[PDB]
């Protein structure tokens, strides 16, 4: 339907079948015609590889050697209509850097959890040497938003929220970022021994704000540029969200800002609201953090249903002494091992994006950017689809980078609806 | 589409009392004017020894825009004993929540701590005080003999309420029972007749309150939010809740029967910790006599083109049918992070069409997060999904954001223009703004070109300057208009007409001016008969064009004068939204 519609810059817009030549016609009909390959005009959606760096495979003892995804610089070039399809090839290296900051519950409840985890730090470092020459491990404490109706507020309560037990308990706290993450493990034993108890609750717990805090501030914590970026949460109850705080009456809505005072602590428990889900995985997404909920029973299908939504989250069982928290960690990283998903940073709500996966050799996947069951140094391809419903004014940058990793593909789309001849 | 966005009212507060974050109405009966009602729950008082109190100011709308605030409790924290305080009114957050009924006003404090009776304790109860014209007592239904967190301690009583159609309060504290949430339902008449200042736990014959249940019904926070409306047809209005963290996160919404309290039907969210039910409202907005009820879940995540997740929220609208059946309907936000859906106010019929509408805001959407608040008119198959207009803050934040929207209030003809207006409250800069509706104006312009098949070689009309004749047809166009409530008998309109719009060679104008457009200014009256002007239009000589297959289209246009038919105020007049302001026909050529 190019003969209804044509301008030669408005007959290109009626139809990315459409051409003009130099009447508005299809390529083929205008030959047709007798109009000249160098008089019709076609602005062909295109690719133009800048970066395509072949993916380094084995252990690299140069770290700025790693390259995990292929390509690496794109300029895309597209018609108002036309479709481009990308391949992009991803592949986890052998040694890999690993950051992991241990953010745990600190609720009365939490006590005999207390006298297993006292030598975990090096317990873990033994075993996570094994598949990592580079570990950092941190530590982290949260319990709930000292406000009421969430504590009580009785002068007697507040000094010792164990009293009616009785039990010594410290005061209830936020969160409370106690080590940035470091190669000594022994370091981290001494302070899982220094820790205490505080409220027993049996109502959720405001795990959420040591999250959002954990993830943005990336100094005071201390994650490492290239490597993984593991948040294991350690709780054995529910937690509160978004609007929840509405009851203490906070009613100022979760910057996603760091707000760690002097003190390393988290100084906006009383200003602002629980982090929402959606505002979680927007700064767990741009940190590059992979969170882990190391929950009880009693909460596993609650937790299981939020790592649906955030993109790289997975849970694991844990004992109500936390017992095999050794096992979880380690079993979760392998599976992250066998993980590869992809992500679109800086995109547009008005662009429609396909995504194919082709896990080993002969399978592919429809309506997936995601790949399991893969071995270490196996490799993931996948067929991304971008496509402009308009016009646009001008370029716009995209990002397609694997889940957990620091390498990315750098996108630039420009569309294009001018002529060659209105030059 | 109709609300005045130019010159609206704009009231504010004491900086950092949250002026605004409760909204309402105060129409006292008869004669007596209209007022406006702004919570600021963050207030300071003159109660004795008592920081952040908060209070309810009584806005004027006459003349000046002062607002005065209403005196519900002057006295500070009453004594169990000697130094030993029995109540905690510091940082209650009175004026949290403000609903208005006729004269009564009831304005609670949902973080209002007491002293247990038997130990010292500090449990947010939460307590209320309604004032009807001459009388004020307070109303603290969970302040009773039913201690701690499993009893109501925790209760925050007056969370949310609102009035029946039978002078009967419906309240919500979410805290009961380990959160699982409460309602209770007492009749004005006792409320201010059992009322006793010595007495802290009052005890009432007729009153309608939800039980305690099981242990797995805790985390629940029924009594989040409430509305009114009648759903098992008996006149009497039910109690709708939403319950936002019930199912596991997941949110329901709970209807009980107004009479005996009695669970009707109950609705589930579909998305973990969307928070479905952090706003209900029931309104009838397909115009079936029948309550229309409006969830809100702001949280609500959404896939986009890109395939990505992205919070922009959710409102599901379930039109109640006879049958007893809802037909839900979804309706998602536009911004991300905006949070639509927050605030869910009922604006009755905004535009008078004979549906009533609603509005739904973004309190953190537009521009530096100022604010947005989106109009949705009803119709005869239910809610029109696409919004009509558009309302956007006007003022930057300054440490918690604006919140333009986040609490509001409409269905009220405060100016007595016929058409009910808006309360947008933005407590987070402490400004409450009242937004009047313009009068709607309904017109049926008419066009009529005869002959329509124009023959070349007729050459009736004789053509003044030369002996040579033309070939001639009429154009005919007639305005009609009429509206409701008070505006002007007389309507001036401008019409434009414009022969050949399409078409350059211009193949056919008019007669006496021989120009192909033609300007008449045209003063009709309302609810009267289409006053019709014609006029003779010519096609012009064949040797001077040679397309005869392209139809020549008569086209016509007409706006109002906006300016001559304005209030006394200045609150001009709207057309109506679908009805083009203007029309057209065409002719054609035997060739
Ligand atoms: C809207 O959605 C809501 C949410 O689900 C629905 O409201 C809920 O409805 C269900 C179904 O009716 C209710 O469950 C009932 O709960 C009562 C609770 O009774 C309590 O008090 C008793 C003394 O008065 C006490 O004995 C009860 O304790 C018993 O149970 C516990 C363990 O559950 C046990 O330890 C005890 O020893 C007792 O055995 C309890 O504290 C309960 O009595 C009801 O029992 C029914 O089912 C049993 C099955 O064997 C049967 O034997 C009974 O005769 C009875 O039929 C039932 O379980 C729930 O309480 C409601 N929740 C709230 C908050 O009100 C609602 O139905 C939805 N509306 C619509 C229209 O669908
Ligand atoms: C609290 O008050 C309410 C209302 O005042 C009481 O509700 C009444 O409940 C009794 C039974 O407990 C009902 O008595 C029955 O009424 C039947 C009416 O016809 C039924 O069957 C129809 C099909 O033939 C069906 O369509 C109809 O549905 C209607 O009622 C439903 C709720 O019951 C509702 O969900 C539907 O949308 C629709 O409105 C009926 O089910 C009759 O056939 C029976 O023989 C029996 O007499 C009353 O009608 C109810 N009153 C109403 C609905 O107004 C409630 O019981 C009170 N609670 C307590 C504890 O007493
Ligand atoms: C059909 O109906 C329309 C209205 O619907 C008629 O339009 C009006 O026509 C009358 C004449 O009959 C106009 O009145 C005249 O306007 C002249 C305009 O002069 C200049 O005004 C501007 C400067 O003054 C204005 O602006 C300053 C601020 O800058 C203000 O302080 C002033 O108060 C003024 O508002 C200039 O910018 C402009 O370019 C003009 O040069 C004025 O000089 C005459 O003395 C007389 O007042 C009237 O303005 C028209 N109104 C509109 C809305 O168009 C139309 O005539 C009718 N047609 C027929 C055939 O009857
Ligand atoms: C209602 O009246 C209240 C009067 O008590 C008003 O309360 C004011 O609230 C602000 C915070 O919004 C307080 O500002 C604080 O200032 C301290 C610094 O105070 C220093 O001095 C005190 C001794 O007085 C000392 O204890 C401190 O350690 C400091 O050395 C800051 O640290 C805080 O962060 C905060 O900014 C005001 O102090 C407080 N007023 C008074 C008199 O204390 C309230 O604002 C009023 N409500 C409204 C709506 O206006
Ligand atoms: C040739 O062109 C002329 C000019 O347009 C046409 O004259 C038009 O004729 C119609 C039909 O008679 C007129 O409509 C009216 O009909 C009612 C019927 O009762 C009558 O009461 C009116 O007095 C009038 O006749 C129309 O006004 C008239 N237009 C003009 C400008 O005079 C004529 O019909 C055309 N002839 C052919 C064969 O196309
Ligand atoms: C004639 O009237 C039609 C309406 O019937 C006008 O159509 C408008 O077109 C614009 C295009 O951007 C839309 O944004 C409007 O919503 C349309 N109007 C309605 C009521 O939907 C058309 O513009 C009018 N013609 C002229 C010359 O003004
Ligand atoms: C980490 O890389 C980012 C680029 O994304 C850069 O801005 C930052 O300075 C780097 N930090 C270190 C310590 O190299
Ligand atoms: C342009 As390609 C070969 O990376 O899809
Ligand atoms: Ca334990
Ligand atoms: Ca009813
Ligand atoms: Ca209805
Ligand atoms: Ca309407
Ligand atoms: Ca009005
Ligand atoms: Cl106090
Ligand atoms: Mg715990
Ligand atoms: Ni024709």
């Amino acid at each position: 339907g190019c003969a209804l519609g044509g301008t030669c810059e408005d007959c290109l817009l009626i139809g990315p079948q459409c051409a003009w030549c130099a009447r508005c016609d299809t390529p083929a009909n205008l030959l047709a015609k007798g109009c000249q390959l160098n008089f019709i005009e076609n602005p062909v959606s295109q690719v133009e590889i800048l970066k395509n760096k072949p993916l380094s495979v084995g252990r690299q003892k140069n770290s700025s050697d790693i390259v995990q995804i292929a390509p690496q610089s794109l300029i895309l070039k597209l018609r108002p209509g036309g479709a481009q399809t990308l391949q992009v090839h991803v592949r986890q290296t052998e040694d890999y850097p690993v950051d992991l900051y241990y953010l745990m519950d600190l609720s009365a409840s939490m006590d005999d959890d207390l006298n297993t985890i006292k030598e975990l730090g090096s317990r873990l470092s033994k075993e996570m040497s094994k598949l990592t020459s580079n570990f950092r491990l941190g530590f982290g404490s949260f319990v709930e938003k000292p406000v009421s109706p969430f504590v009580k507020t009785t002068p007697e309560e507040i000094a010792n929220p164990c009293s009616s037990i009785p039990y010594f308990c410290l005061p209830t706290f936020g969160f409370k970022h106690i080590l940035p993450l470091t190669n000594d493990a022994e370091r981290f034993n001494e302070i899982v021994k220094n820790q205490k108890i505080s409220a027993n609750i049996d109502t959720p717990e405001g795990g959420f704000d040591a999250i959002m805090q954990a993830a943005v501030c990336k100094e005071k914590i201390g994650w490492r540029n290239d490597s993984l970026h593991l948040l294991v949460f350690v709780s054995d109850a529910d937690s509160h969200f978004g609007m929840d705080s509405k009851l203490a009456g906070i009613v100022c809505p979760n910057d996603g800002l760091c707000h760690l005072d002097s003190k390393n602590e988290y100084s906006m428990s009383t200003v602002l609201e629980y982090p929402t889900i959606g505002q979680l995985i927007d700064k767990l997404v741009q940190n590059n953090v992979l969170l882990i909920f190391a929950v009880t029973q009693e909460q596993v299908h609650l937790y299981e249903n939020y790592a649906k939504l955030i993109p790289g989250a997975t849970v694991g069982l844990l004992q109500k002494d936390s017992g095999n928290i050794l096992q979880l960690i380690i079993s979760a990283y392998e599976e992250l091992r066998s993980e590869v998903e992809l992500e679109v940073l800086g995109d547009t709500e008005g662009l429609n994006l396909s995504f194919t996966a082709i896990c080993n050799n002969g399978t592919l996947f429809q309506h997936q950017k995601k790949c399991s069951h893969m071995k270490v140094g196996d490799t993931a391809s996948f067929s991304v689809t971008v496509n402009i419903p308009h016009c646009e004014r001008r370029s716009r940058h995209i990002i397609i980078k694997p889940v957990g990793l620091g390498d990315a593909l750098e996108l630039l789309v420009s569309p294009e609806c001018n002529c060659d001849c209105q030059k | 589409f109709n609300l005045d966005v130019d010159s609206p009212a704009e009231y504010s507060g004491p900086e950092g009392s949250y002026f605004g974050f409760a909204v309402d109405f105060f129409v006292p009966s008869a004669s007596s004017r209209m007022f406006l009602l702004v919570g600021a729950p963050k207030a300071n008082t003159t109660q004795p020894g008592i920081v952040e109190g908060g209070q309810v100011l009584k806005c004027d709308w006459s003349s000046t825009r002062r607002c005065q605030p209403i005196e519900f409790d002057a006295t500070g924290n009453r004594d169990y004993a000697k130094d030993d305080p029995l109540e905690f009114k510091s940082h209650q957050w009175f004026g949290a929540s403000v609903r208005s009924k006729q004269d009564k006003i009831l304005a609670c404090a949902p973080l209002y701590h007491w002293r247990t009776e038997m130990k010292q304790e500090r449990e947010p109860v939460g307590t209320c005080f309604l004032q009807d014209g001459t009388k004020t007592v307070e109303y603290a239904p969970c302040r009773s003999q039913d201690i701690d967190a499993d009893g109501q301690g925790f209760c925050q009583g007056g969370f949310s309420i609102d009035f029946t159609k039978a002078d009967r309060v419906l309240l919500g504290g979410p805290g009961s029972f380990y959160w699982q949430g409460q309602l209770i339902s007492d009749q004005v008449a006792e409320i201010v007749s059992k009322y006793d200042p010595n007495v802290y736990s009052i005890k009432y014959n007729n009153q309608l309150a939800t039980r305690t249940a099981q242990a797995i019904f805790d985390d629940s926070y029924l009594g989040y939010s409430v509305a009114v409306g009648d759903f098992n047809g008996d006149g009497i209005d039910d109690f709708v809740s939403g319950v936002p963290r019930a199912a596991r996160t997941l949110g329901m919404v709970y209807i009980y029967d107004g009479k005996n309290m009695s669970s009707l039907y109950n609705f589930t969210g579909e998305q973990m910790a969307a928070y479905f039910g952090f706003s209900v409202a029931a309104t009838d907005i397909n115009g079936d006599d029948y309550a229309d009820v409006f969830i809100g879940a702001p949280l609500f995540m959404d896939r986009g083109s890109d395939g990505k997740l992205q919070e922009v929220g959710q409102v599901s609208v379930s039109l109640q049918r006879a049958s007893g059946d809802f037909q839900t309907t979804k309706l998602n936000g536009f911004e991300v992070f905006a949070r639509f859906g927050s605030a869910i106010a009922p604006l009755g019929d905004l535009d008078q069409d004979g549906f009533n509408d609603i509005a739904i805001a973004a309190p953190y959407g537009g521009e530096d997060k100022k604010g947005i608040v989106y109009i949705f008119n009803g119709r005869s198959t239910g809610l029109n999904a696409v919004p009509s207009q558009i309302l956007e803050g006007q003022w930057a934040a300054r440490s918690c954001p604006p919140s333009f929207g986040y609490s509001m209030k409409g269905a009220t003809d405060i100016d007595k223009n016929g058409y009910p207006d808006l309360i947008v409250g933005a407590f987070g800069v402490d400004r409450a703004i009242l937004y009047r509706a313009r009068p709607v104006i309904t017109v049926n312009a008419g066009l009529e070109v005869y002959p329509s098949i124009l023959n070349q070689d007729n050459k009736t009309c004789s053509l003044p300057g030369t002996a040579l004749k033309v070939s001639c047809f009429n154009v005919r166009f007639c305005l009609k208009a009429d509206g409701k409530g008070v505006l002007p008998r007389k309507l001036n309109f401008q019409v434009e007409l414009l022969l050949d719009k399409l078409k350059a060679i211009r193949r056919a104008l008019f007669l006496y001016s021989r120009s192909p457009s033609h300007s008449k200014n045209m003063t009709i009256s309302r609810g009267g008969l289409m006053q019709c002007e014609e006029l003779i239009a010519y096609l012009r000589d064949e040797s001077e064009f040679r397309d005869k297959l392209t139809p020549i289209t008569i086209f016509m246009e007409y706006r109002l004068d906006y300016r001559t038919a304005a209030d006394t105020t200045g609150l001009q007049p709207i057309l109506n939204q679908f009805t083009p302001a203007n029309i057209s026909r065409q002719a054609h050529i035997l060739l």
